[PDB]
């Protein structure tokens, strides 16, 4: 899955 | 003669795949007689040639500032690769070599807790929302705040402090108008750190 | 030539009446050819003659460390008096002068708030109890913990951080065995700062 921060991609596994 | 300072990338840049982390090799006290500076970059002893020199900058104290920037790969930085900048200048008897890498040691996941304002603070015009971040290694971290999908800027965060168990902790304090707290508005603490799932967690706080 | 660093008193020394705060004039890189250092002390421009010189100390790098200590009066320090250490040595073309004093600006009383561990924090063997100290100026402060009249020493405290209103804040974190917290024991965050009543306050926390 993916992490987002204020509509910005942080990281996905 | 010239002095060299080699800086790591920003934690946010290393932890966000949508950002571009870079290491910076700064040379100061470069004379007007010999402004020519040569850089050699090495990634784990292996020379690389994709570095970029910034516009030369006059300092008006008789010296130039000369900067070389190297893009680094996210995983390379996080896997602990060493970056070496070798600086040569006519005023230097020998080349100056500096080295940076991520701090050594098994990464530890930050435990993130939000603490509401104390009852005793409820007389004030504004209240303190606390984000407590502990048990993290290495100390590279970013903390930010949000509400209603919008960033909240009225916060200050402590430097990381080395804890007795060898991890680090810090606190972030967001200051909000008391009414916003009383009205049930949800606030959120965002933490970016390598040992977190997807480099990220978000913890929420509202009046219960 | 040699280098001079002038140090303020420890905050706990200025804040406890029975303690003896002092300013410390450290001189480093003093040569073997001229180990003699003349000190002159000035309190608000007025020369004082009651400083003490510490034992001379050879490092290793073929340098001497020479230290002068001047005891400071509690009221003097609090009134913001300026302490000047002038250092003369033969390896110096000019006498080096340094000043320190308490940071200037109106003192502001800290607000001390104790914050209980989150529910999420209860899964582990030990828990962090939090003391938020904020709204204080100057940044000179001492924070300790206690329980049932006994000092609790298993805490770390952040440095003071400058806040957006120009005061300072910090957090201190005391780590206790979870069972002690579960069993209702009271823990106390104690804060020393000049703008507090009696330069002391204590706030309690329990489950
Ligand atoms: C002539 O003037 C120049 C310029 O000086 C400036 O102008 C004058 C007029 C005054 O106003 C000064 O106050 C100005 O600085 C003088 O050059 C200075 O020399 C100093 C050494 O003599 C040197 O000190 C060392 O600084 C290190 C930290 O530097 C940081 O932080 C300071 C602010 O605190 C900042 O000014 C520096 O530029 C530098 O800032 C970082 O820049 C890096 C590189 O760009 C950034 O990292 C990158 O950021 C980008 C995005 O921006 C991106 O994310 C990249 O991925 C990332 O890599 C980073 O963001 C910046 N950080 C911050 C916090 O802002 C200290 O660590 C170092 O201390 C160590 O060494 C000491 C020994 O000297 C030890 O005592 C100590 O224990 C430490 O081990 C030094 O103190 C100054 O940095 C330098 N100034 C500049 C601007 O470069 C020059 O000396 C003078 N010559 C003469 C003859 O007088
Ligand atoms: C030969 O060696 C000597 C000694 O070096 C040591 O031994 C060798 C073998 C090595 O192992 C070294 O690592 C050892 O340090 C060298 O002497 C050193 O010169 C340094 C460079 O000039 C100098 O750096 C400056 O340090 C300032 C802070 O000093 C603090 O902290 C350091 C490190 O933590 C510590 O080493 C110092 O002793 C000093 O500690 C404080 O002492 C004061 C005064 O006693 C304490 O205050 C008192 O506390 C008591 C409690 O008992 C009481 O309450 C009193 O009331 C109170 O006054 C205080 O608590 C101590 N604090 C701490 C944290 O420990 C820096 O501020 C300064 O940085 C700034 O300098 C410039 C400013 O313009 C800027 O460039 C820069 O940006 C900074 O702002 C300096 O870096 C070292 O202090 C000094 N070391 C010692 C031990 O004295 C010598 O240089 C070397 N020569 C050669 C040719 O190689």
């Amino acid at each position: 899955d993916c992490a987002w921060h204020l509509g910005e991609l942080v990281w996905c596994t | 003669g010239p002095s060299v300072f080699l800086f790591p990338p920003k934690p946010k840049d290393t932890l966000m795949i949508s950002r571009t982390p870079e290491v910076t090799c700064v040379v100061v006290d470069v004379s007007h007689e010999d402004p020519e500076v040569k850089f050699n970059w090495y990634v784990d002893g292996v020379e690389v040639h994709n570095a970029k020199t910034k516009p030369r900058e006059e300092q008006y104290n008789s010296t130039y500032r000369v900067v070389s920037v190297l893009t680094v790969l996210h995983q390379d930085w996080l896997n602990g690769k060493e970056y070496k900048c070798k600086v040569s200048n006519k005023a230097l008897p020998a080349p100056i070599e500096k080295t940076i890498s991520k701090a050594k040691g098994q990464p530890r996941e930050p435990q993130v807790y939000t603490l509401p304002p104390s009852r005793e603070e409820m007389t004030k015009n504004q209240v303190s929302l606390t984000c407590m971040v502990e048990g993290f290694y290495p100390s590279d971290i970013a903390v930010e705040w949000e509400s209603n999908g919008q960033p909240e800027n009225n916060y200050k965060t402590t430097p990381p402090v080395l804890d007795s168990d060898g991890s680090f902790f810090l606190y972030s304090k967001l200051t909000v108008d008391k009414s916003r707290w009383q009205q049930g508005n949800v606030f959120s603490c965002s933490v970016m750190h390598e040992a977190l799932h997807n480099h990220y967690t978000q913890k929420s706080l509202s009046l219960s």
